[PDB]
RNA sequence: CAGACACCAUGGUGCACCUGACUCCUGAGG
RNA sequence: GAAACCAAAGUCUUUGGGUUCCGGGGGGAGUAUGGUUGCAAAGCUGAAACUUAAAGGAAUUGACGGAAGGGCACCACCAGG
RNA sequence: GGGCAAGUCUGGUCGCAGCAGCCGCGGUAAUUCCAGCUCCAAUAGCGUAUAUUAAAGUUGCUGCAGUUAAAAAGCUCGUA
C-alpha cells in the first residue's frame, strides 16, 4: 500500500553459502569451443542412440 | 438418335400422355422450366410441351445406355404411386430398386448396414427424394430427375417436364423410360415400342 | 516391440481399381474430381516420404452435468515434398488418440497444390504462378511468389505448410488475429489449394473431358456387384 | 443485436404513433407495439344462460354478444398468458394460435 | 504410464477377451489425485452375471 | 500449365466447361461429366462413342445445369425431334 | 402399467415368426416348447415372454401382414394378387373436350379434338 | 449519377461472369469503353460485343467469356512515367508473365507492353489478367 | 474505408490525416511534451538524485510481500 | 377461453494439467 | 460477415464510381478550463495527471431463475395412522 | 516455468527474502526464488535504461474500421 516499515532483508542469503568445484579443465575459449559443440553433438558417435532428449534433460 | 419416325413421337404416346394427366402443371412462374412450356392455360396452370418431354426422356435414356451393366443406375421413388412403378422398371431394365424410404446414407457412410454403388440416379421428384439429391452432390454423382414447375433444379442435370406427382403420371413416365432404354439396348430392339402396357406400372390402385 | 499391418476393404469402385492397378496415381482421381474415402489408396501410391507434423495438441472443453469435462483437440498436417498436402483435425479423449485419428483424416484430405514460377520458366518450379489468398475467421494470409534464393519469409506455422507444398520461396503477409493458430494454418491451407482454382492463360487450352472410369471399367468391376 | 426483428410488432412506414393504455394494468404503451385482443363473448355467457333460456317466455331472440376491444401491455400480456415464451425459431413466424 | 497400460491392455485383449479395462488410480504430479480408464471391448456391471463372467485383480 | 516453349510443369491438366467457361478444380464436389450414348441412326441400336459434357460445382449449385446440357447437346447434335 | 416388453423379446419374436411360420401355432403352451427346439434361451421367463409375443403376432399375422413385420410367403401372395389393370390406356378418350391450349398441343401434333371455350366467373375453381 | 463509366462496365461484366450469364447491358457508352473492350477482346479475355445505337447515348451488349479473372479500375487515374509501371506491375498483378496494365498514351489507348516499347507514358486506366 | 480521392484532393487528405493523428494516446502524450512535464524520463535516459528516505511498502494484492522501495 | 392471482433483504476461497515403440516372453523340443 | 444476421451489411488483397461525417483499448469525462448561446433551466466546443491487461462483441456449453409448456416418488403432498 | 534457445536439476528457503517489461511463480515434497552444479545463446564482447524506427493494414495515399465490438450529425435546404 504505502506503509513505512522494512522488516527482513537478505533472509535467504543469510543461510545459503557458496562453494566451488574448481577445474579439471578450463572452460574453452572462442573458435575451439564453437567447433567442439558441433563435433560433440554430431561427429563422435554418429547419433543412432536414443531420441527426444535434451542436453540437460532428466526426461 | 435411332430409327427415327417413332422417335418424333406418334399418336399412341399423345393418347397415353393425355390419359395419365401429365399435361397440367403448377401455377408458379419459372426461370428454369420456362423454356419447356408450350402455352399457359387460362388463369394459371401451364401446358407442358410433349415435344420437349420426349427429347429429354430420350437423352436421359441414352445416358443409362453405354453402361454395360444396368444395375449401376439407381431408380428412386419414395412416393407411394411410384413404388410399384420402380419395382417393374427394375425387373425390366435391370435397375437396382429403391422403393419406399431411402434410409439416409448408402452413397455415403463407410460403416453402414447397406451401401449401393450407382453411377447415375433417376429421381421422381427431387423435393421428395431430396435426401438422395443432397447426398449425391457430396460424392460426385449426376442426377436426372422428373421435375415440375416448383421442384428444385439445383443439383439436377437434365430435367424432364411432367406433373410427376401422384396418379398415373409417375407410372407412365417409368413405363416410357423402360420402353426407351430397351429400344436402344434391350430386347424390344430396332426403336419400336413395347408390347407391355403401362398398366403393369402405375399405382397399386385399391383392389376390389 | 511392435509392428504395423495393412488390410484393404473396398466398398466402392475406386478402391478396387487402385489395388488392381488400373489407377497408378492420385493425379488421375484429382483430375476426374472424385472423392477418396479410403486411406489405403494414398498409402499404396505413396506411403513413403510422408511427414506428419502435429501443429498443436491444444485441449478444449465443454462443461458436463457434474463438474468439468475436458478433451484434447489435435491438428495434424501431412504432405510429401512433391506438391501434395493435407490437413486433418480430430478431437478425442486422450492426446495420443487425437493425433492418431488426425493422421488418418489428414491423409484422406490430400489435395494437389499447383507449383509455378516467379517469372522463370527454366529450371523447374520453385514457388507459385499466382498470388493466392485464403481467409479463416477474419485472418487472411496472402501468399505472394518470390524469386529463387529468397527462402520462405513466413511465420513458423505457415512456413512448414509452404515447405511441404513445394513452395521454397514465398513472401507472406498475414493480417487479423495472430493469437490463433488453428485459424492461421487453415487460412494458409485455403490459399495453397486456390492455385489450381486460378485460371491462367497458360491453362486456357481446353480438353474433351473424361468418359469417367466408372463407365469404362464397368465390366471389370463386376466382382459380385458393379 | 436484435432479439425481435419487428420489436414486438413493427412501426415501419409510420414515423410515430399515439399510445394506447392497458385495460387492467393502465400503463402507456404504443398501439402497434403492444398486444391487441378482440373479445366477443355472450351477454349471459356459458353461466347464466342455462336457466335464462329455460325460464324465458314470449321470446325467440338469439343471445346478444358483448364486443370489447381490449388492449394489453407487454408485461401483463405475458403474465396472464395471452402470449407466452416460445422458441427463437418460432419467433420468425407471424402465424399465431388459432381462435 | 500410458505405454505400460497400452502394452498390457493390448496383450490381454489379443489373448482372447470379450473386453477388458485397466484403471490406474492415485496421485501424480504432486498434490492432486487422478484416475485414468484405459478400456477396450465390452464390459458390464449388470446384476449377478458380472461376478461369473468377469475376473478382477 | 506449360512453361517455356512447351515444357510440362505440371501435376495434371484439369477439366474445363463450356456452359460457363470455368475450370473444374482440384478434387471438388458435384463435379462429374455426363456420357450420353450415341445411336448410329436409321437402323437404331446404340453404337459407342460417348458425347461427354463437363458439369462443374458452380453451375449445379446455381441451378443452371438442366437448360445448359440441352444447349450443348443441340449445338453439336444429335437427338431426334430436333 | 408395469412390465412392458423389452427389445430383446421383440427381436427374437420377429426372427422366430418369419422362419418357422408353418410350425408355429397360436397356443402359448405348445409355442413355448417349440421355442426350446428352435432356440437356446437361457431363462424360462425370457422364453415365456418370447413365446407369448409370438402367439400374439401369429394371431395378427393370420389376417394378412401387419405393422412392422412381414413373412416372405405372404409378400409373394400380395405381389401376384396385384396385377391390377385400371386403364388400357387410352380408354379410348378420343375427340372430347380439352383445355383451349391443350387443344393447340394436340393440333400441332396432327390431331386436334373438341375444346372448351369462354371464361365466366374467374378466379378459376372459385 | 455517373462520375466514371469504366468502373460500371468492368463490374457489370464480372458480376455476369460469376453467374455464368453471357450478356450485359452496359451504358452510357463512350469512346474509351469501345477502346478498352477491343484490347480486352483481342487477347481473348472477353468475347465479341455489339454496339446498339440510340440517340440517348448508346448501349452495348457484351457477350463475355470466362477467360478473365478480374478487370480492375484504377480510379482516380495516376501518371505513369515508365518507372511507376514496374511498381504497379509487381504490386497489383500476380506475375510478370501474364496480365496487361492498360493505359491511355498520346500514341493511343494501348497495353503497357506496347507502352514500354514506345516509351510514351500517360494515365493508367485499369488492368486485367 | 471512407475518404476522398478526386484529382485535386491532395490538400484534404494531407490535413485530414494530420488532424486524426492526435487522437492516439501514445502519440499525444509525447508530442504535447506531457511525458517530460509529468515524468522525469522522456527527455532524459538516466538521472541521479539524492536519497530522501528509505520506505517499506507492504505490497498491494495480488502477491504478498514487502516490496521495499527508496524515495 | 368465461371465478378469486399478497410481503421476502443479506452473504467467501486454492490444487480441473499435456508424448509414440503389441512378451506371461515361450525357457521338453525350440 | 466473427457470428447473430444481411439481395445488402453483395460487386473488398482479384483491395480504388462520386462526395461527406465520425473512431483509434478501457476508465478520469462531456468532467476541468476558456469561449459561445439562453431570461432561466440548460445547450454547444472540450483537456490532463493518474489508473489498469483487460473493457467489449458473438456464439457454445453448464449451473441457476419468485420466466413458459411438462412429468415422476408416501426420503413429496393427498387421505389418514 | 511460458513468450524464449536451455534443468520432469541438487541443497537451502516456504506468499518470507526475492522473482515479475508481460503472463505469472514463491503459502513445504519451488523445473521461475537464493546458492551450487549442469546446460544454452551470443563470443572481446555482452547486459541495462531511454529516444526514435521496424513489425503495425494499431493512422490504413498504396491499404482501415463505423448494424451489434471504439465510431453516421434529429432532419432537410445550401454557398465555398
Amino acid at each position: 500500500k504505502v506503509h513505512g516499515s522494512l522488516a527482513r532483508v537478505g533472509k535467504v542469503r543469510g543461510q545459503t553459502l557458496k562453494v566451488a568445484k574448481q577445474e579439471k579443465k578450463k572452460k574453452r575459449t572462442g573458435r575451439a569451443k564453437r567447433r567442439m559443440q558441433y563435433n560433440r553433438r554430431f561427429v563422435n558417435v554418429v547419433p543412432t542412440f536414443g531420441k527426444k532428449k535434451g542436453p540437460n534433460a532428466n526426461s | 438418335s435411332g430409327a427415327l419416325d417413332v422417335l418424333q413421337m406418334k399418336e399412341e404416346d399423345v393418347l397415353k400422355f393425355l390419359a395419365a394427366g401429365t399435361h397440367l402443371g403448377g401455377t408458379n412462374l419459372d426461370f428454369q422450366m420456362e423454356q419447356y412450356i408450350y402455352k399457359r392455360k387460362s388463369d394459371g396452370i401451364y401446358i407442358i410441351n410433349l415435344k420437349r418431354t420426349w427429347e429429354k426422356l430420350l437423352l436421359a435414356a441414352r445416358a443409362i445406355v453405354a453402361i454395360e451393366n444396368p444395375a449401376d443406375v439407381s431408380v428412386i421413388s419414395s412416393r407411394n404411386t411410384g413404388q410399384r412403378a420402380v419395382l417393374k422398371f427394375a425387373a425390366a431394365t435391370g435397375a437396382t430398386p429403391i422403393a419406399g424410404r431411402f434410409t439416409p446414407g448408402t452413397f455415403t457412410n463407410q460403416i453402414q448396414a447397406a451401401f449401393r454403388e450407382p453411377r447415375l440416379l433417376v429421381v421422381t421428384d427431387p423435393r421428395a427424394d431430396h435426401q438422395p439429391l443432397t447426398e449425391a452432390s457430396y460424392v460426385n454423382l449426376p442426377t436426372i430427375a422428373l421435375c415440375n414447375t416448383d421442384s428444385p433444379l439445383r443439383y439436377v442435370d437434365i430435367a424432364i417436364p411432367c406433373n410427376n406427382k401422384g396418379a398415373h403420371s409417375v407410372g407412365l413416365m417409368w413405363w416410357m423410360l423402360a420402353r426407351e432404354v430397351l429400344r436402344m439396348r434391350g430386347t424390344i430392339s430396332r426403336e419400336h415400342p413395347w408390347e407391355v402396357m403401362p398398366d403393369l406400372y402405375f399405382y397399386r390402385d385399391p383392389e376390389e | 516391440g511392435k509392428a504395423g499391418d495393412k488390410e484393404w476393404l473396398p466398398v466402392t469402385k475406386l478402391g478396387r481399381l487402385v489395388k488392381d492397378m488400373k489407377i497408378k496415381s492420385l493425379e488421375e482421381i484429382y483430375l476426374f474430381s472424385l472423392p477418396i474415402k479410403e486411406s489405403e489408396i494414398i498409402d499404396f501410391f505413396l506411403g513413403a516420404a510422408l511427414k506428419d507434423k502435429v501443429l498443436k495438441i491444444m485441449p478444449v472443453q465443454k462443461q458436463t452435468q457434474a463438474g468439468q469435462r475436458t478433451r484434447f483437440k489435435a491438428f495434424v498436417a501431412i504432405g510429401d515434398y512433391n506438391g501434395h498436402v493435407g490437413l486433418g483435425m480430430k478431437c478425442s479423449k486422450e492426446v495420443a488418440t487425437a493425433i492418431r485419428g488426425a493422421i488418418i483424416l489428414a491423409k484422406l484430405s490430400i489435395v494437389p497444390v499447383r507449383r509455378g514460377y516467379w517469372g522463370n520458366k527454366i529450371g523447374k518450379p520453385h514457388t507459385v504462378r499466382c498470388k493466392v489468398t485464403g481467409r479463416c475467421g477474419s485472418v487472411l494470409v496472402r501468399l505472394i511468389p518470390a524469386p529463387r534464393g529468397t527462402g520462405i519469409i513466413s511465420a513458423p506455422v505457415p512456413k512448414k505448410l509452404l515447405l511441404m507444398a513445394g513452395i521454397d520461396d514465398c513472401y507472406t503477409s498475414a493480417g487479423g488475429c495472430t493469437a490463433t493458430l488453428g485459424n492461421f494454418a487453415k487460412a494458409t491451407f485455403d490459399a495453397i489449394s486456390k492455385t489450381y482454382s486460378y485460371l491462367t492463360p497458360d491453362l486456357w487450352k481446353e480438353t474433351v473431358f473424361t468418359k469417367s472410369p466408372y463407365q469404362e471399367f464397368t465390366d471389370h468391376l463386376v466382382k459380385t456387384h458393379t | 443485436t436484435k432479439k425481435r426483428r419487428n420489436n414486438g410488432r413493427a412501426k415501419k412506414g409510420r414515423g410515430h404513433v399515439q399510445p394506447i393504455r392497458c385495460t387492467n394494468c393502465a400503463c402507456c404503451v404504443p398501439k402497434d407495439k403492444a398486444i391487441k385482443k378482440f373479445v366477443i363473448r355472450n351477454i349471459v355467457e356459458a353461466a347464466a344462460v342455462r336457466d335464462i333460456s329455460e325460464v324465458s317466455v314470449f321470446d325467440a331472440y338469439v343471445l346478444p354478444k358483448l364486443y370489447v376491444k381490449l388492449h394489453y401491455c407487454v408485461s401483463c400480456a405475458i403474465h396472464s398468458k395471452v402470449v407466452r415464451n416460445r422458441s427463437r425459431e418460432a419467433r420468425k413466424d407471424r402465424t399465431p394460435p388459432p381462435r | 504410464v500410458r505405454r505400460a497400460c497400452y502394452g498390457v491392455l493390448r496383450f490381454i485383449m489379443e489373448s482372447g477377451a470379450k473386453g477388458c479395462e485397466v484403471v490406474v488410480s492415485g496421485k501424480l504430479r504432486g498434490q492432486r489425485a487422478k484416475s485414468m480408464k484405459f478400456v477396450d471391448g465390452l464390459m458390464i456391471h449388470s446384476g449377478d452375471p458380472v461376478n461369473y463372467y468377469v475376473d478382477t485383480a | 500449365m506449360q512453361s517455356n516453349a512447351g515444357e510440362f510443369v505440371d501435376l495434371y491438366v484439369p477439366r474445363k466447361c463450356s456452359a460457363s467457361n470455368r475450370i473444374i478444380g482440384a478434387k471438388d464436389h458435384a463435379s462429374i461429366p455426363m456420357n450420353v450414348a450415341e445411336v448410329d441412326k436409321v437402323t437404331g441400336r446404340f453404337n459407342g462413342q460417348s458425347k461427354t459434357y463437363a458439369i462443374c460445382g458452380a453451375i449445379r449449385r446455381m441451378g443452371e445445369s438442366d437448360d445448359s446440357i440441352l444447349r450443348l447437346a443441340k449445338s453439336h447434335g444429335i437427338v431426334s425431334q430436333n | 402399467m408395469g412390465r412392458v416388453r423389452t427389445k430383446t423379446v421383440k427381436k427374437a419374436a420377429r426372427v422366430i415368426i418369419e422362419k418357422y411360420y408353418t410350425r408355429l401355432g397360436n397356443d402359448f403352451h405348445t409355442n413355448k416348447r417349440v421355442c426350446e427346439e428352435i432356440a437356446i434361451i437361457p431363462s424360462k421367463k425370457l422364453r415365456n415372454k418370447i413365446a407369448g409375443y409370438v402367439t400374439h403376432l401369429m394371431k395378427r399375422i393370420q389376417r394378412g401382414p401387419v405393422r412392422g413385420i412381414s413373412i416372405k410367403l405372404q409378400e409373394e401372395e400380395r405381389e401376384r394378387r396385384d396385377n391390377y389393370v385400371p386403364e388400357v390406356s387410352a380408354l379410348d378418350q378420343e375427340i372430347i373436350e380439352v383445355d383451349p391450349d391443350t387443344k393447340e398441343m394436340l393440333k400441332l401434333l396432327d390431331f386436334g379434338s373438341l375444346s372448351n371455350l369462354q371464361v365466366t366467373q374467374p378466379t378459376v375453381g372459385m | 449519377v455517373r462520375m466514371n463509366v469504366l468502373a460500371d462496365a468492368l463490374k457489370s461484366i464480372n458480376n455476369a461472369e460469376k453467374r455464368g450469364k453471357r450478356q450485359v447491358l452496359i451504358r452510357p457508352c463512350s469512346k474509351v469503353i469501345v477502346r478498352f473492350l477491343t484490347v480486352m477482346m483481342k487477347h481473348g479475355y472477353i468475347g465479341e460485343f455489339e454496339i446498339i445505337d440510340d440517340h440517348r447515348a448508346g448501349k452495348i451488349v457484351v457477350n463475355l467469356t470466362g477467360r478473365l479473372n478480374k478487370c480492375g479500375v484504377i480510379s482516380p487515374r495516376f501518371d505513369v512515367q515508365l518507372k511507376d509501371l514496374e511498381k504497379w506491375q509487381n504490386n497489383l498483378l500476380p506475375s510478370r508473365q501474364f496480365g496487361f496494365i492498360v493505359l491511355t498514351t498520346s500514341a493511343g489507348i494501348m497495353d503497357h507492353e506496347e507502352a514500354r516499347r514506345k516509351h510514351t507514358g500517360g494515365k493508367i486506366l485499369g488492368f486485367f489478367f | 474505408m471512407g475518404k476522398c480521392r478526386g484529382l485535386r484532393t491532395a490538400r484534404k487528405l494531407r490535413s485530414h490525416r494530420r488532424d486524426q493523428k492526435w487522437h492516439d494516446k501514445q502519440y499525444k502524450k509525447a508530442h504535447l511534451g506531457t511525458a517530460l512535464k509529468a515524468n522525469p524520463f522522456g527527455g532524459a535516459s538516466h538521472a541521479k538524485g539524492i536519497v530522501l528516505e528509505k520506505v517499506g511498502v507492504e505490497a498491494k494484492q495480488p502477491n504478498s510481500a514487502i516490496r521495499k522501495c527508496v524515495r
